[PDB]
């Protein structure tokens, strides 16, 4: 995938052994011990497929791995199993409710394996002969690379021949349920005939194997892309656009007969996936209270939340919770935790990023970033690597060193600092009040 | 038909109800 280096780069997973044991440090993830169980145990429930309509609150500080888990059980799960990840902002929108978005959400985290029989012919024509008057009959010859067979066409087969306007030398394949054919595109030998090409042309070599072929393809389609499909007669562009609108209930409940039907015949698998929202404290009280029902459906998937506000007040209400949140939600959520780190880790943390980054630490840069950092904030030190780093390279020298390091963190401020020297000259900053002295003299 | 007169039975039958090639195509 199209990247670059970025915050959580370097986590490929859960560090877990076979027991769900965390590692000291595996797969990118240091530390958070009771945190990486919790978070593994909730892996193995998603990847069970048993347990529908869960919720998982991640409560801590900030900078304490909350994100990094979330990504962690991600990486863990891997393709094939879907995980959607949203801000808390995100389902506030113009076009669509909340609960539309919260739906809509939901239904991307829930995919389906449709599996399609398609039975098909392909090969190059090699000669086609049709005698017409009364009805038209035909012969027709297709050869693949180990093949060879002469056709008998019907008087509709023809039609469709003419229609197409098939000559020697073209690659078709034909459904025989529907009889429609489709040209691949053309053989190699035809190549030479002219010196610029029109847009459809195509040139493509004979097709290997029986003339007759039976194949059965997987396609991973979420519940919301179904449903935008089934909704419009032209929804899979508003798949694209997002210009789907609120789409019926009873649209959505078709869509879930038919996927019971489907998997019933065994013709569809269900995959549930993961939600995740990020700063769940950003919705409101009719989010939550849709999202208290939502988690009671048998199509509802796992959904994770990730929130760092302690005793706040809950958007939409003028009462402060416990987290933020409502209650009733906290009531069916279960809570996993996180551990301010100590220095140990702080340092392992930052030698990770640095490895990450390319950049080659030394020992006492090392030792003076671990000291801001504990001092300060973690990712501050994080951010300072990559500034030494360039530091360090205007310097003509291939490695960073404590000077680096001094002079990244003269310029750069944080927000200690930020804040001291905001408050020692109130007087030229603007305030809520909105008066400023911009002279000076 | 106008003048009181019956039609072809064989088209009677058709419309109560509703050699050569002509294209040959080979590669050289
Ligand atoms: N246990 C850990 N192992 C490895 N990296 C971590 C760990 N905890 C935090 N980090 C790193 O610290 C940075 C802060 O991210 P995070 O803790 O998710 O912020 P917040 O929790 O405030 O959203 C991330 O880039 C993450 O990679
Ligand atoms: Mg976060």
């Amino acid at each position: 995938s199209l990247s670059l280096i970025a915050a959580h780069s370097h986590i490929t997973g859960l560090g877990l052994d076979e027991n769900l044991q965390p590692r000291p440090t595996s797969e990118g993830m240091v530390g958070q011990l009771q945190a990486r169980r919790a978070a593994g145990v909730i892996l193995k429930m998603v990847q069970n497929g048993t347990i529908a309509g869960r919720a998982v609150l991640v409560a801590g500080p900030p900078s304490t791995g909350k994100t990094a888990l979330a990504m962690g059980v991600s990486q863990s799960l891997g393709k094939d199993v879907p995980f959607t990840a949203i801000a808390g902002s995100e389902i506030f929108s113009l076009e669509l409710s909340k609960t539309e978005a919260l739906t809509q959400a939901f239904r991307k985290s829930i995919g389906i394996k449709i599996k399609e029989e398609t039975e098909l012919i392909e090969g190059e024509v090699v000669e086609i002969q049709i005698d017409r008057s009364g009805h038209k009959q035909g012969k027709l010859t297709i050869k693949t690379t180990d093949m060879e067979t002469i056709y008998e066409l019907g008087n509709k087969m023809i039609d469709g021949l003419t229609k197409e306007k098939v000559l020697a030398g073209d690659v078709i394949s034909i459904d025989k349920a529907s009889g429609k054919i489709t040209k691949l595109g053309r053989s190699f030998a035809r190549s030479r005939d002219y010196d610029a090409m029109g847009a459809d042309t195509r040139f493509v070599q004979c097709p290997e194997g029986e003339l007759q072929k039976r194949k059965t393809v997987v396609h991973t389609v979420s519940l919301h892309e179904i449903d935008v499909i089934n909704s419009r007669t032209q929804g899979f562009l508003a798949l694209f656009t997002g210009d789907t609108g609120e789409i019926r209930s009873e649209v959505r409940d078709q869509i879930n007969t038919k996927v019971a039907e489907w998997k019933e015949e065994g013709k569809a698998e269900i995959v549930p996936g993961v939600l995740f929202i990020d700063e769940v404290h950003m919705l409101d009280i009719e989010c939550f209270s849709f999202i208290n029902r939502a988690l009671e459906d048998e199509f509802a998937p796992i959904v994770m939340m990730a929130t760092n506000r302690g005793v706040s007040k809950t958007r939409g209400t003028n009462y402060k919770s416990p987290h933020g949140l409502p209650l009733d939600l906290l009531d069916r959520s279960i809570i996993i935790t996180t551990k301010s780190y100590n220095e140990q880790e702080i340092k392992t943390i930052l030698s990770i990023r640095a490895q990450e980054e390319e950049v080659e630490l030394s020992s006492d840069a090392l030792d003076l970033l671990t000291k801001t950092g504990v001092e300060t904030s973690l990712r501050y030190s994080s951010n300072l690597i990559s500034v030494a780093q360039q530091i360090a390279m205007k310097r003509k020298n291939n490695t960073v060193e404590v000077e680096d390091v001094k002079r990244a963190y003269l310029l750069f401020l944080d927000s200690a600092r930020s804040v001291k020297y905001v408050q020692e000259n109130e007087s030229q900053y603007i305030d809520d009040q909105g008066n400023v002295q911009i002279s000076i003299a | 038909d106008f003048p009181n007169a019956p039609p072809n039975l064989k088209d009677f039958n058709t419309n109560l109800f509703g050699m050569k090639t002509v294209f040959h195509s080979i590669l050289p």
